[PDB]
């Protein structure tokens, strides 16, 4: 009679429309439940049986029932208790859903703020980011068309504010993302060809099973496997499809055990590069034991010049391009040709404000002593 | 009395 | 304190026909004119008493000027489509609003023209009428449009000459109705929610113009924290009403009063719930 | 694109007394785009005899509207407002309250 009760609801307080919920207060068993600023004519419907045990059952709920509610107890002799503490029944469905995005990336190590905005295109005045996960229910917290939030999956709720209680449809699952490093490799190479096929062999020698795949600069995962490891290493292959001028850019990769989610720390940038984005073509002639030195030119003006190899390539050599009879070229030094280096080479072109983007490649130079 | 001229865009 | 507004509006419906444009006019409330194209046939028709009395030059001018308007606004919808760079089978919308307040004094006090693009500030007509305000880089190349054909000089003569012209004679046409005061009716309601707490409803209605001001006020002091403010919603025979609500403990509730000020007032009211 | 949602209010003209005569009223407001459907239940039912005002658009460019039909109060029978949107997933039902 003297102690506020508590009062609580089943499974939750945001129910999406039509699903069930049963409201339940509890102090010894007289209660009485209300909503705070609209009389509710639903409660005055429950069985008595169940209001002597503080069980309020919803069957269907539905938007006239979303409100804030109250209860208190206790009579006959210093009767009156002071009000149970306010329940937001919620009732979720009725506007489109929102877009959860995490800037700048959804990739943080440990110990550290990411920031997740929910976006839309109705003008709300309202926006909540519940924090989904595992049995434990979800908790929330309060914010044109945008919101900012600075914190295992989150989803983002719109409402507006002259019906706080009737939220919008739930976003889509948002998953966030410190051990040993896994290892990014590409073949044939890091150059590719527009219409060529890639794929990314990642792994480590830490016993990981499943490997992830991000470039960086991106919204979400590119691919997702899976591998086994028995004491050593494991490893799992990348597939890319046809690759165009978007593609290029610095990869990394991840790996996780078979049950945890805790992934691993940050490969090492894997640079991809894409070949046939510039029209003006490059030259590789030869200048002259043998002290030689080709050369590498182009008409249209080229920052850096690139040299590879076919075989020891995944080692582009990149220099810096200067402009000589009216043309832009750069000079690599070869010395002696032994029987190593004895290769078919080619050379790119690229300009520095399309760092990850080289021209065709230039004809073959049959480069034997 | 409207305006007689609408603006162009 | 008076005005007299214009206002626009073209959506377009791809597959379903021409873009429709709809025109109004009104003064401070009122709809006395509007216009239609998906009507039968398209004519500036009246809508209040004080405007049929004009001749029929008037509504013939009318009619073929907001024809003009319809056919701009569409090239416009066209225009502004290809300023973002946007599908042809998407619908847009375009709103227009133009007018002119005239103070206590009967001289101009501020003009405006106004255009949104998709329910957003697109291109404004500053205080000044002299200077343009663009919302986007899109918004931009319409402004060097204005700035280099100078409408800006047309638009302050009509909001400076035209509109406040008419609308000295709409109002003497319509003093009866336009340069009314109704004071609003009021009365105090009572609603329980629960045992310990109820709700007092401070009710003002058929009261013109449409501006009021309505307070709760605990022992003389206003309670502009926990009262719920309906905006004022139309009667629908030309009057308004509104009302503003208060939770109350049980007992305290003859400690509130509404203080409720309006322009029909001879002076402002004070009430208190009687039962 | 700015969408936003219709706010609704379902009101009588005249203060209700079983018996009289009066004008249920649904006044939308705040909504963008134009289209929109709105219509008038008595019982659920769809009542056909509907009229509504000219459309119009407010201040910060969001349309309104009001719609409105006689009708004759009584104890029993109740009212309500449907309107659907494309900004709602699910058309909206605003009941008449007598108090509000």
């Amino acid at each position: 009679h003297l102690p506020k009760p508590t009062l609580w609801a089943e499974p939750g307080s945001v129910i999406t429309q039509g699903s069930p919920v049963t409201l339940r207060c509890q102090g010894t068993q007289e209660y009485r439940l209300y909503r705070e600023k609209k009389t509710a004519p639903w409660i005055t419907r429950i069985p008595q049986e169940l209001v002597k045990k503080g069980q309020f059952p919803i069957p269907s709920i539905t938007w006239e029932h979303a409100g804030r509610y109250r209860c208190y107890y206790g009579s006959d002799t210093a009767g009156r208790s002071e009000s149970s503490d306010p329940l937001e029944l919620v009732v979720t469905g009725a506007y489109i859903k929102p877009t959860l995005s995490a800037q700048p990336s959804p990739v943080v190590n440990s110990g550290g703020n990411v920031t997740l905005q929910c976006d839309s295109q109705v003008a709300f005045d309202g926006f909540i980011l519940c924090k989904e996960g595992e049995d434990e229910h979800p908790q929330c917290l309060n914010s044109s068309s945008r919101a900012i939030f600075s914190v295992w999956w989150y989803r983002c709720y719109a409402y507006d504010s002259n019906s706080p209680y009737e939220w919008s449809l739930p976003s889509d699952l948002l998953e966030l993302l410190v051990s040993k490093k896994p290892s990014l490799s590409v073949q044939p190479g890091p150059i590719v060809a527009p219409e060529e096929t890639l794929t990314l062999q990642c792994g480590s020698d830490a016993g990981y099973n499943r490997f992830v795949l991000y470039k960086d600069g991106e919204r979400d995962f590119l691919q997702l496997a899976g591998a086994q490891p028995q004491a050593g290493l494991s490893q799992a292959n990348f597939t890319l499809g046809p690759v165009s001028r978007s593609y290029g850019g610095q990869y990394r990769c991840y790996g996780a055990h078979n049950l945890s989610s805790e992934w691993s720390a940050p490969s090492d940038p894997l640079d991809i590069l894409i070949a046939g984005q510039f029209y003006d073509r490059v030259s590789l002639s030869v200048q002259p034991g043998e002290n030689v030195t080709l050369l590498c030119q182009s008409q249209g003006w080229m920052q850096t010049f690139l040299l590879t190899k076919e075989g020891a390539a995944d080692d582009p050599w990149r220099l810096r391009s200067t402009y000589q009879s009216q043309k832009y070229q750069a000079e690599f030094p070869m010395g002696p040709v032994t029987s190593a280096h004895a290769g078919t080479y080619r050379c790119y072109g690229s300009q520095s404000s399309k760092p990850y983007l080289l021209t065709h490649p230039s004809d073959p130079l049959e480069l034997h002593h | 009395r409207i305006i007689p001229r609408h603006l162009q865009l | 304190s008076h005005s007299m507004r214009y206002f626009s509006a073209a959506v377009s419906r791809p597959g379903r026909g021409e873009p429709r444009f709809i025109a109004m006019g009104y003064v401070d409330d009122t709809q006395f004119v509007r216009f239609d194209s998906d009507s039968a046939s398209p004519r500036m028709e009246p809508r209040a008493p004080w405007v049929e009395q004009e001749g029929p030059e008037y509504w013939e001018e009318e009619t073929r000027n907001t024809k003009a308007h319809a056919q701009t606004d569409r090239m416009n919808l066209q225009t502004l489509r290809g300023y973002y760079n946007q599908s042809e089978a998407s619908s847009h919308t375009l709103q227009w609003m133009i007018g002119c307040d005239l103070g206590s004094d009967g001289r101009l006090i501020r003009g405006y023209e106004r255009y949104a693009y998709d329910g957003k500030d697109y291109l404004a007509l500053n205080e000044d009428l002299r200077s343009w305000t663009a919302a986007d880089t899109a918004a931009q190349i319409s402004k060097r449009k204005c700035e280099a054909a100078n409408v800006a000089e047309q638009r302050r003569a009509y909001l400076e000459g035209t509109c406040v012209e008419w609308l000295h004679r709409y109002l003497e046409n319509g003093k009866e109705m336009l340069q009314r005061a109704d004071p609003p009716k009021t009365h105090v309601t009572h609603h329980p929610v629960f045992d310990y707490e109820a709700t007092l409803r401070c009710w003002a209605l058929g009261f013109y113009p449409a501006e009021i001001i309505l307070t709760w006020q605990r022992d003389g002091e206003d309670q502009t924290q926990d009262v719920e403010l309906v905006e004022t919603r139309p009667a629908g025979d030309g009057t308004f009403q509104k009302w503003a609500a208060v939770v109350v403990p049980s007992g305290e509730e003859q400690r509130y009063t509404c203080h409720v000020q309006h322009e029909g007032l001879p002076e402002p009211l004070m009430l208190r719930w009687k039962q | 694109m700015i969408q936003r949602t219709p706010k609704i209010q379902v009101y009588s003209r005249h203060p209700a007394e079983n018996g009289k005569s009066n004008f249920l009223n649904c006044y939308v407001s705040g909504f963008h785009p134009s289209d929109i459907e709105v219509d008038l239940l008595k019982n659920g039912e769809r009542i056909e005899k509907v009229e509504h005002s000219d459309l119009s658009f407010s201040k910060d460019w969001s349309f309104y509207l009001l719609y409105y039909t006689e009708f004759t109060p009584t104890e029993k029978d109740e009212y309500a407002c449907r309107v659907n949107h494309v900004t709602l997933s699910q058309p909206k039902i605003v009941k008449w309250d007598r108090d509000m």
